[PDB]
């Protein structure tokens, strides 16, 4: 019923970060966990998720870069973010809905984390 | 208002039904998530489980009437039931146990179910005016236990796991037994004839042996639902042939076939309508998030509110016909909600499901609450057995019907699942409308035969 997100932070373009979502009470195993993100001045949008039986869903613009996966021992869900780009900069949320569906809008999910800032800088080393 | 033994029977029945519906509400989800069954397997396995639970009811009535006594068979049934619930909780340690545990629940119900009602019948002198009210309150007891179990058991299983849920089902049975034992003195002059002679240990062993054999047979049939279909088809032809050899029976037969359609639809609440709620309904009502599996509690909920009211307010075939029209409307409402009133993300308001369950529960109050009680007016033990057998066949058929809504575990988009549910529910509602119309057309002839 309450999810804790961890693992945000600051990274340079092309780098990687891992987000994790854990639930205090309810076993997360029964839940589809979707990752949403809100960039400055826009609405929360679906990024990626895994349902209660290992089915996966992805936003087009993150396919081949983000992977959602689940550790059912630790009751934890992960979002592995590789090849990060400046426009992946946002506040990231995990959200949980009972069952096998990953609806696209925030209203499909009852339980929400508090949000973690992910920032991707155009920084690269000097040539 | 009622004799004192009524209150004991009320609470024994409540706690036994609490245990049962604690299992029924979570069983299909348990099959899918815990045992890894596909949704098709879970649905047909639930159909077989429910078929066995209801089909054996004739045996426990025979055991209570003629072998051991009503009060003894209440105690034995309650003990076998509690053992079954605890065996189910243990099945999480030893998964190979699951079918045996479910067979033990099935046989337990078969020993138990007929006997509290039988006992309640004996608490009133035979033309006591309070009888009708007593049975409406008995049904409300069944549905209060079911309401609590269907509300809370999915929450409990989510928060603490299935072993705790099943152990609490067992505990509910234990406290049914404790309430019986504490109130034993209230029914000292109440029972069938064997209750008042010393117990025959010969007959007690015949019943324990037959029970164990039946437990293994049930486990096998639930594991192999294909032969279960075969067995029931053969059994049905044989019973129909015997029935036809032995014009009020023709009316009992036709009302029984209509009841079959009703039980096929009832079988959808724990299977296809449950996963419809999981997959295509908002899990929030009046601002509260809820476990969508708990939506099954809307059935006893509406029964609890509507049974007193509907007790306050034609005759048999028309009441049956009305119930069939209500059931048709429940499934047409489900279909319409999905076809026209869903979100852009594919989700429907849970108020449509509140209404679906209202329609289905009114159908229940018209058909099955008021069925074999008044099939007994056209006939007796044989037809009682036939009713239970046909209702078991109906649950097997219902599981099969539910498989048309099964969703693969990799689907994640509600807009892919919504058209499957709406197609199946709309066709169920249309077929049921046709059945209701044929029922309506036959009401005058049927009502003539009762003359
Ligand atoms: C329509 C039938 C309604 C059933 C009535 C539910 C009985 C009340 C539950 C016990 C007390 C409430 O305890 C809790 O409350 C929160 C918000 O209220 C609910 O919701 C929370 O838990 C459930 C399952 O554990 C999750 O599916 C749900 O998405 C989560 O947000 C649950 O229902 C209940 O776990
Ligand atoms: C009321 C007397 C209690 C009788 C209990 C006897 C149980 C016999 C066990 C037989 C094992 C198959
Ligand atoms: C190897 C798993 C076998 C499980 C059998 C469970 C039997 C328990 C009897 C009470
Ligand atoms: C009133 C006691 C009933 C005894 C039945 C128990 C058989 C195991
Ligand atoms: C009794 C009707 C059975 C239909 C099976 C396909």
């Amino acid at each position: 019923v309450q999810l804790v997100e961890s693992g945000g932070g600051l990274v340079q373009a092309g780098g990687s970060l891992r987000l994790s979502c854990a639930a205090s009470g309810p076993t997360l195993s029964n839940y589809a966990v979707g990752w949403f993100r809100q960039a400055p001045g826009k609405e929360r949008e679906f990024v990626a998720g895994i349902n209660w039986s290992s089915g996966l869903r992805y936003k087009d613009v993150v396919k081949g870069r983000f992977t959602v996966s689940r550790d059912n021992v630790k009751d934890t869900v992960y979002l592995q973010m590789n090849s990060l780009k400046p426009e992946d900069t946002a506040v990231y949320y995990c959200a949980a809905r009972f069952g096998g569906m990953l609806p696209l809008q925030p209203s499909g999910y009852a339980n929400w984390g508090q949000g973690t800032q992910v920032t991707v800088s155009s920084h690269h080393h000097h040539h | 208002q009622q004799p004192r033994p009524f209150f004991m029977i009320f609470f024994v029945e409540l706690w036994e039904r609490f245990g049962y519906y604690g299992v029924q509400g979570v069983l299909a989800v348990f099959f899918v998530k815990q045992l890894g069954f596909s949704q098709e397997q879970a649905f047909v396995t639930f159909g077989a489980f429910a078929a066995l639970v209801y089909g054996l009811i004739s045996i426990g009535g025979y055991v209570g009437d003629h072998l051991l006594g009503t009060k003894r068979t209440i105690v034995l049934g309650a003990l076998v039931l509690a053992i079954g619930y605890f065996m189910t909780g243990m099945s999480l340690l030893k998964p190979d146990l699951i079918f045996i545990a479910l067979g033990t629940i099935a046989v337990g119900n078969g020993l138990f179910k007929a006997n509290p009602a039988s006992l309640l019948s004996k608490c009133y002198p035979p033309k006591d005016p309070r009888l009708d009210g007593a049975f409406t309150l008995f049904y409300m007891s069944i549905n209060i236990g079911s309401l609590i179990a269907l509300s809370l058991a999915p929450v409990i299983a989510d928060r603490f796991g299935y072993s705790v849920t099943y152990n609490l089902c067992g505990a509910g049975l234990i406290i049914a037994l404790l309430v019986y034992i504490a109130c034993r003195g209230m029914v000292k002059d109440i029972g069938s004839e064997p209750d008042f002679r010393p117990m025959s240990f010969s007959k007690l062993l015949y019943v324990l042996l037959g029970s164990v054999v039946m437990i293994f047979v049930c486990a096998w049939l639930m594991h192999n639902v294909e032969v279960a279909n075969l067995v029931l088809i053969v059994l049905s032809i044989v019973v129909t042939i015997i029935f036809f050899r032995q014009n009020k029976m023709f009316v009992a037969f036709v009302l029984m076939l209509e009841a079959v359609v009703f039980y096929i639809l009832y079988a959808q609440m724990p299977t296809s309508l449950n996963f419809f709620a999981i997959n295509n309904v908002h899990h929030e009502i009046l601002g509260f998030s809820i476990n969508p599996v708990s939506f099954q509690a809307l059935n006893p909920f509406w029964v609890v509110l509507a049974s007193p009211i509907l007790a306050g307010i034609l005759s048999m075939p028309m009441k049956f016909t009305l119930g069939m029209f209500m059931c048709s409307l429940g499934f047409l409402t489900a279909a319409a909600a999905g076809m026209w009133f869903a979100d852009a993300q594919g989700l429907t308001s849970p108020w449509f499901i509140v209404l679906v369950y209202l329609f289905q529960s009114l159908g229940e109050l018209f058909i099955s609450a008021l069925g074999l009680a008044m099939i007994a007016a056209l006939v007796m033990g044989f037809i009682l057995g036939m009713w239970f057998l046909t209702q078991a066949a109906a649950f097997l058929l219902g599981g099969y019907v539910a498989t048309f809504t099964a969703v693969p575990d990799n689907i994640t988009d509600p807009l892919e699942t919504l058209p499957v549910y709406t197609n199946v529910f709309g066709k169920i509602g249309l077929v049921t409308l046709g059945v209701a119309v044929v029922m309506l057309l036959m009401v005058p002839w049927l009502k003539r035969m009762i003359a």
